[PDB]
């Protein structure tokens, strides 16, 4: 049976939790298309002890007009396919963030700030997040880096130079990263315009056509519970739904549902059985083709980019496969992906898969422990005054971070 | 499971290590003097000095002659070429009657040949041919345990052409023989069409290369006959071959010379090994004077198998003499060139023992007091009598709803299928009748 969720709990700090030694305490802030995670680096403690701020990354202005807000509560939000473009609607997001965290008083966050971003990010949309970040906000410097690559320098087995592919799969996007001496081999690195959103929007319009005696039961926040909960991704999708066309299989296996009361009652308030539909929302980033898409889905693409490379560093590469993000929270994904791998490399051959620690946190947690080491280092870091002569366009290079290239974008 | 027959219960000759004879053993039982001398004869095949050298048994009607030939080629094994014949096989009408001794002579003797069998199939997944014409071809192979590439030669690039092999489909490669199979396509590909008249496999389970040590058998006969006549060379596919219908031929002595030439050299390069074996010619005397005389010269050859014979006669007349008697209707010129096992007549003791072991080969029980009846009817018949009436009268007993062979089910039996000598009794009375 389903439940409901929780909202507006009570986050509420002091103006500032300044330690020992260091008094600028950087704020770390996962900027996700789906919620945003957020809080103060609180150095010397070895278990991150408090990700503070677990709220989904949508606000609520309707036809009132004259407010907004911003917290776990028609809505809006301020990203299109995990690059954010959005004005206020973002200033109002961090608003939030920051005054659930405290701050000192001033007209600015006196704090440095890591902040991720997408895997490429757009010049003018990089330009839009550094003006809307240091003029308004006034911070004193910043840092970019990606949400993934932050998660796999937690995970690593030492904080040491490193190569790897990277699969992640968040809201509205995953991506295959190659990554060679501790840099991400941008040139052919890939994505795919599939994630976990299509999913439910997919699993949504299924149960609509199976029952469209009461459309409005079924609901985005219902089908999240069916594919958090009660869904897994098959060793081989044409075997599965195979073993699944037998009735008393089926019968074992089907996933009931039972809708909330006022003939049995499920004439309306169904048992909403989920057989086959199970497996079919979470294939969708392995066949595209199950909606409409063509592209290569997550088998062909790790191919196609992995016979792009000499065959002594594609074994060298394939030493470390790593699984983070969003939609590889589904139970079965690990042995998935190591199967669909052990067709595309030579007979004998080896290849390890690694999945991360805490799939979803890992993306903060790693940008935590990386702005907790390199605090003093000032040539990774964009300072205030830089942003005055570099547009805003401008990038520096350090592990877990995008490739920066020489280029300006005019404006008056 | 395997079909139960006339000799399926001799396993050996059962013979203890020192040479001697048990009484029981191997499923064979009694007649210690005659088969401790196959045990000698075994010792001389499988000492391979000899060429030539040959055995006469004999011995009236059901005393166990075929038996004990047939214990030998169990203790050869399958190592050993066993060739059987039957003396009526002579008459052929495609050649003459020495030339079907001469192909027999050369059957049983074997070369034993070594090699590593190497397979490989999968989907192919890419045919790259490699200056002015192709001096490569690269292919590459995928199954379930992974990936491969091979450097084809162009004969088995011709191969492939000739299967109407495409990227896609699934392969079976010997790399040895250079035998190319196609399977059909694989069935990710099932879906290019929605009718197609192709058959769509499933990609193999199967690792994508393997190695074995296989060792192959061949007979000097089979490279005398693979050799004479042209080797028509069609895998079909070539309308020629339709009309020319094949014969046995008289195959010439040049050749054979050139067979034994060739064959040396190999056993000198340690390619080969070679196994004399052993030629039986059941019902010896079924051979005509011809034929009789030409084995004086075939068992001189310095290059001739072991050559058992066996025969059931007296006295008879020798076949084409029209006139001579001698000794089991063999020529006294030849019976001066083999060694003679003598074969004795069975007590009643040795039938029963014979019936039991028979009855646990054959599947059925018996109990004692049917057991001591069959044993009397063998005395009044033959064993080759009482072992038929077995299966019959477990047949009867299993109508009748039991488990075993009780006394009324024998006697029954016994009333309703004639033995040929009270058959010959009814002939004789109502003689004026057929
Ligand atoms: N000593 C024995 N031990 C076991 N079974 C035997 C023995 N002697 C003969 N037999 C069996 O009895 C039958 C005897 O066939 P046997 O070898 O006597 O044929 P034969 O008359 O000598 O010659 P042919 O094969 O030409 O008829 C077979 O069923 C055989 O297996
Ligand atoms: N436990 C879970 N099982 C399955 N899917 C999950 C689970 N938790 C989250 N998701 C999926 O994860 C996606 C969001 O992941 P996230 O890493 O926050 O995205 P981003 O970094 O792009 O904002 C959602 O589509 C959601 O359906």
């Amino acid at each position: 049976p389903f439940r409901d969720a929780r909202a507006a709990p009570d986050p509420v700090l002091e103006a500032g939790p300044v330690a020992h030694g260091p008094l600028p305490v950087p704020l770390v802030l996962d900027n996700g298309s789906f919620q945003v995670r957020a809080g103060w680096a609180c150095p010397g403690q070895d278990p991150g002890p408090e990700p503070r701020l677990q709220f989904r990354a949508v606000c609520a202005r309707g036809r009132g007009g004259a407010r907004g807000a911003s917290g776990p509560q028609m809505l809006r939000s301020p990203f299109d396919r995990n690059v954010p473009v959005n004005l206020e609607l973002q200033e109002l997001l961090l608003d939030y963030s920051f005054q659930h965290l405290g701050v000192s008083s001033q007209g600015c966050v006196d704090h440095p700030i890591v902040l991720t971003e997408a895997v490429c990010n757009p010049l003018y949309s990089r330009q839009m997040m550094s003006e809307l970040l240091f003029e308004c906000y006034g911070i004193p410097k910043v840092a970019y880096g990606i949400d993934s690559l932050f998660s796999f320098y937690h995970n690593k087995p030492k904080n040491s130079m490193c190569s790897g592919l990277i699969i992640s799969s968040g809201y509205q996007c995953t991506h295959v990263l190659p990554i060679l001496e501790g840099r991400l081999d941008a040139k052919n690195c890939k994505r795919i315009n599939l994630g976990g959103s299509q999913a439910a929007g997919y699993l949504q319009r299924l149960l609509q056509l199976k029952y469209p005696g009461h459309l409005a039961a079924i609901t985005l926040s219902r089908m999240e519970e069916i594919l958090h909960e009660h869904s897994y991704i098959a060793e081989d999708y044409v075997e599965e739904l195979h073993k699944w066309r037998c009735p008393d299989y089926y019968e074992n296996n089907v996933h009931k549902m039972q809708l909330p009361f006022s003939v049995f009652n499920l004439a309306a308030y169904h048992q909403l059985f989920v057989g086959t539909e199970r497996i079919r929302a979470p294939e969708i980033i392995f066949q595209p083709s199950l909606i409409g898409e063509e592209q290569a889905g997550i088998a062909e693409t790790l191919q196609y980019i992995l016979d792009r490379y000499p065959k002594d560093i594609q074994e060298m590469l394939v030493q470390n496969v790593f699984l983070t993000g969003g939609n590889t929270m589904y139970p079965g994904m690990k042995a998935r992906m190591e199967k669909e791998l052990l067709e595309m490399r030579p007979f004998r051959s080896s290849f390890q898969v690694q999945l991360a620690s805490n799939p979803v946190l890992d993306a903060w947690y790693g940008a935590r422990d990386w702005a907790l080491n390199h605090l003093d280092d000032n040539e990774v870091w964009i300072t205030r005054k830089e942003y005055e002569e570099k547009g805003g366009e401008y990038l520096k290079e350090h592990c877990a971070s995008n490739i920066y290239v020489p280029i300006r974008l005019p404006k008056q | 499971t395997q079909r139960i027959a006339s000799h399926s219960h001799v396993k050996g000759l059962g013979l203890d290590e020192s040479g001697l004879a048990k009484q029981a053993a191997s499923g064979l039982v009694g007649q210690e003097n005659a088969r401790e001398a196959c045990g000698v004869i075994v010792e001389l095949i499988k000492s391979k000095k000899m060429a030539g050298r040959a055995v006469l048994l004999a011995g009236p009607p059901g005393t166990g002659k075929t038996a004990l030939a047939l214990a030998i080629a169990q203790e050869l094994g399958s190592k050993v070429p066993f060739c059987p014949m039957v003396g009526s096989e002579v008459y052929s009408t495609e050649i003459k009657k020495t030339e079907v001794l001469m192909e027999n002579f050369r059957r049983a003797i074997g070369l034993r040949i070594k090699e590593t069998k190497e397979v490989y199939e999968g989907e192919v997944t890419e045919l790259t041919p490699c200056g002015k014409t192709i001096s490569h071809v690269i292919i590459g192979l995928k199954t379930a345990k992974g990936t491969k590439q091979l450097k084809l030669d162009p004969s088995i690039f011709e191969s492939l052409q000739k299967e109407r092999v495409e990227a896609g489909d699934v392969i079976y490669i010997e790399a040895n023989s250079g035998a190319v199979k196609r399977q059909g396509r694989c069935d990710t590909y099932a879906t290019e069409f929605d009718l197609e008249a192709e058959e769509y496999v499933p990609l193999p389970k199967g690792d994508v290369h393997k190695k074995k040590e296989i060792i192959q058998d061949v007979t000097l006969h089979d490279l005398d006959v693979a050799n004479a006549r042209p080797q028509g060379g069609q895998d079909i596919l070539s309308m020629m071959g339709q009309l020319m219908k094949p014969k046995k031929t008289e195959i010439t002595d040049k050749l054979r010379g050139e067979i034994n030439k060739v064959v040396n050299k190999y056993i000198d390069q340690g390619i080969a090994e070679l196994v004399p074996g052993v030629l039986f010619v059941d019902e010896v005397h079924m051979l005509d004077i011809e034929c009789f005389t030409y084995l004086h010269r075939a068992l001189e050859s310095s290059i001739a198998p072991i050559v058992i014979f066996a025969s059931n006669r007296g006295n008879c007349v020798i076949r084409g003499t029209e006139d001579i008697t001698s000794p089991h209707g063999i020529p006294l010129d030849l019976l001066d060139r083999v060694m003679i096992i003598r074969t004795m007549l069975y007590t009643p003791q040795e039938m029963k023992q014979i019936i039991k072991i028979r009855a646990q080969t054959e599947g059925i029980n018996i109990s004692e007091e049917a057991l001591n009846h069959l044993g009397e009817i063998g005395t009044k018949t033959t064993l080759r009598y009482s072992v038929q009436l077995l299966t019959p009268a477990n047949l009867l007993a299993k109508i009748n709803g039991k488990d075993s062979i009780e006394k009324e089910h024998v006697e029954e039996i016994s009333e309703l299928f004639y033995d040929a000598k009270s058959s010959a009794k009814i002939l004789a009375d109502q003689q004026d009748k057929y």
